[PDB]
């Protein structure tokens, strides 16, 4: 083999070699904001065909910030339906109640923390 | 050869310590450890929140809360009066076994050390420490830990006395109502001379 | 024949006042309720039971009132008698089944009065602080000194005890407390002549008169306040 | 029976610890000793800077430095992942033993008490403190230590984690450009509770 | 086995220790344990005011004052300069036992992590922590506590060295002249790498 595979979330661990042997095998770690879920598999082996076996990105899932409460008489969203980075969260206030803080947070990956873009706000009665 | 620990056991599953008197239905996870150390003992503390009214207290400025544990003569916790609700085992895996009790007065504060109803070697009963909480946006909350040993006896068949009075007063409350989820304290060790077996 | 809960408790006052300390402990008494009937004594229709209606302001959750004996406890938040010197609540006492039914009881006041407690380092406003002595007087007000404390007005918490950190080994300045205003009234005692110079600068520091709670003793640090004298050239002649 | 100690060594000849992402080769010597205490792991952890690079931190006003240590299911130190590349061993006087590690599975953290992947029990997997440089005037500049164990793997074979992060960010730094010595840490001593064997 | 300890016993009815310089008659009571732990040495140590001039000092708003215990080849106590005037024994219950200490080496800070005469490693010699003291209003006063380890003998008896010294910088002393009534030190516990046995 003369090229172990890249991925988005998953780096190869110590200094590429430009050829393994055949059997030789290559492990890789999630790269830092991400972190490792069972079982697959996070590791490969260089066959015979000089062709590295299957192996994906999959096991490792992106990081999560914090979660968040429905501001008193208001309505928190994930405006792209999850937690994990690089993502919003969207805040609307009931009919009665108008929005004071910041409408739409982001959450950010620094270094190897996900955090929100600010503090939750909150509604106020109209 | 686990005998040489008496603790709650690593997260009972259902809440066995009631630390608000206020409230019923116990309202916290205590995890308590207490393990030999030739004549001292280490004691390995922190508590879990439960109940709604307990992790509620992460929302406000100023906050105090006792953990008491009153053991008899023997050496066993007394459940009645005891905030800790479930009697001290040794361990058995990560959980409590089940059984008498192997020289549980090798576990108690040593009255010499520390004795009863004696104003003038008072001081001698007190332990303080600090402990931290971890908030929603990961920055560690000190909070103060003071701990009373066999100062006070309540009746007559409190031997032994541990108060864990865990406290904080500052200017701004560790969570926002929409942030706190649970109570949860570092852990707090502290060491203490010990009864003779 | 089986007594049946025709009637209320009756309160032994229509007013219970009760006081409590700031910074107090969880689970400290803070009164006792009590109210009365005439049926037969520990049964269903005869047992009261007791409940707070309302309490203003309603938060935070700072009392505690059980329902089976009628006393009024402190919980884990602890008071603090600068954000609510006092608390109102209406009770209730009821029997039979013990719960809140469509049917009115009668209802009473329990006021809660705070005692403070010493647990605030009065500050010096003023951050420029300079007298203007004029030459060879005596008994005269050097200048003054704001000093403000969020404990109760009026109190040995909150009245201001000025002691000399340096700059006065001569004898020359004394302090008194306005009471009034909680302030420092910096006074010259002693003749001071020009000529000499005499470098009359000096450092206080600022204390209640009561000593600090606990809760802020050990964590006093008391920085040196300094003041500025000028003395007067008084011209007496050629 | 030294079977209750896991440590590096007291005072290893050569670098035995890579903290810096920024540098190659190990630049600094880390003292780690485990001890076994009935059903809690002491934990006595400490840093001798080599590196130029590393003793230079001293300088700079904000700095945080982490090691990490990853465990495998037997408890045997992952070189290629964790900052530490020689595994530890038992006692054999002031130096490692030589031979496979007994029970290494008993000094690691308990998954029960520290999970893995459980956002409703993060805040468990945390533990703070303090320690201490000595700084060439003599004076202790403190320095906060932040250890988190076992929350997230990294592969497939990661089955514990110790992260031990040294920070500080003050207005002055310990030390000028004419006065860096070395870095040393006074040493930090905390407490977890260890897996079964 | 209770070969494990070292201490000068439980409250000692008379004093065994001379702290302040200005004085003789040994003035105070220094309760001073050492434990095995594997490879580590837990030291629990406080001090009991005796003599007036040492309970005096809480009347004070600047104190510091030092235990220096030096020990032989063989790890006993130099009670001629040691301000401790009593050897250490093992734990017999609550009081030190009578005979020939059975590995004493065994308990003292090990050379080789703790050095002689090296102002490269001078800063390795170095353990800093804070205990409390306890006042008469139930204030509790932060002191700190720096111990050095046999970093400079001062003779040729001695082969380890312990000081410890207390200290404390405060805005109001702790105490009044009506007031105090002891100066008792909330326990300490640190840890240090011992000797080979």
């Amino acid at each position: 083999c003369e090229e172990p595979p890249t991925f988005e979330a998953m780096e190869l661990i110590g200094k590429p070699k430009p050829y393994y042997e055949i059997g030789e095998r290559v492990d890789y770690k999630c790269k830092k904001g991400y972190f490792y879920i069972p079982p697959l598999a996070t590791h490969t082996i260089c066959d015979r065909n000089h062709t590295w076996l299957p192996v994906s990105d999959d096991a490792c899932y992106r990081e999560t910030c914090p979660y968040i409460r429905d501001p008193l008489n208001g309505q928190a969203v994930p405006a792209n339906g999850t937690y994990e980075f690089g993502y919003q969260m969207h805040f609307i206030c009931n009919e009665g109640y108008y929005l004071i803080g910041e409408e739409i947070l982001y959450c950010e990956l620094k270094g190897s923390v996900a955090i929100w873009s600010g503090k939750p706000p909150i509604c106020e009665k109209v | 050869d686990n005998i040489n620990t008496l603790w709650t056991g690593v997260n009972p599953t259902e809440a066995n310590c009631q630390i608000m008197n206020s409230s019923e239905s116990n309202d916290c996870k205590l995890i308590l450890t207490l393990v030999k150390t030739g004549a001292l003992v280490t004691a390995f503390v922190y508590v879990i929140g439960v109940s709604n009214n307990f992790n509620m207290l992460t929302t406000h400025r100023n906050i105090n809360f006792t953990a008491e544990l009153f053991f008899d003569s023997t050496g066993n916790l007394l459940t009645r009066l005891s905030s800790l609700k479930t009697p001290l085992n040794h361990k058995s895996g990560q959980n409590m076994a089940t059984g008498a009790i192997t020289n549980a007065k090798g576990f108690m504060p040593s009255t010499t050390a520390y004795p009863f109803n004696d104003n003038s070697r008072e001081k001698e009963n007190y332990i303080y420490g600090t402990c931290y909480y971890t908030a929603s946006d990961r920055t560690a909350f000190p909070i103060d830990i003071s701990v009373m040993l066999n100062r006070r006896a309540i009746n007559d068949e409190t031997s032994y006395c541990i108060r864990i009075t865990w406290s904080w007063n500052t200017g701004d409350a560790p969570e926002v109502q929409t942030s706190a989820t649970t109570l949860v304290t570092s852990p707090f060790t502290f060491y203490y001379i010990r009864e003779d077996d | 024949v089986l007594d049946i809960n025709d009637n209320e408790p009756v309160f032994t006052q229509d007013v219970f006042v009760g006081s409590v300390e700031e910074l107090s402990a969880a689970h400290t008494l803070v009164m006792k309720i009590n109210a009365t009937d005439a049926d037969e004594p520990n049964t269903l229709n005869s047992k009261i039971s007791y409940r707070i209606v309302s309490l203003e302001p309603a938060y935070p959750p700072v009392f505690y009132l059980n329902k089976d004996t009628g006393e009024i406890y402190t919980t884990s938040v602890t008071l603090d008698r600068e954000e609510h010197s006092s608390y109102t609540l209406t009770v209730e006492a009821r029997d039979g089944n013990g719960e809140v039914t469509d049917k009115p009881v009668k209802q009473a006041q329990v006021q809660i009065r705070i005692l403070d407690v010493n647990d605030n380092i009065p500050v010096v406003e003023n951050k420029v602080l300079e007298g203007m002595v004029e030459e060879n007087q005596v008994n005269v007000e050097v200048t003054r000194i704001k000093v403000f404390d969020a404990d109760e007005i009026g109190s040995d918490n909150w009245l201001a005890n000025f002691t000399f950190a340096s700059g006065n080994e001569g004898g020359y300045f004394h302090i008194e407390t306005d009471a009034q205003t909680n302030e420092g009234i910096v006074t010259l005692i002693k003749e001071v002549d020009y000529e000499e110079m005499k470098n009359l600068d000096f450092s206080v520091i600022v204390a209640n008169k009561a000593a600090f709670h606990k809760s802020i003793r050990s964590k006093y640090k008391p920085t040196p306040i300094p003041i500025k004298v000028k003395v007067k050239n008084v011209k007496e002649g050629i």
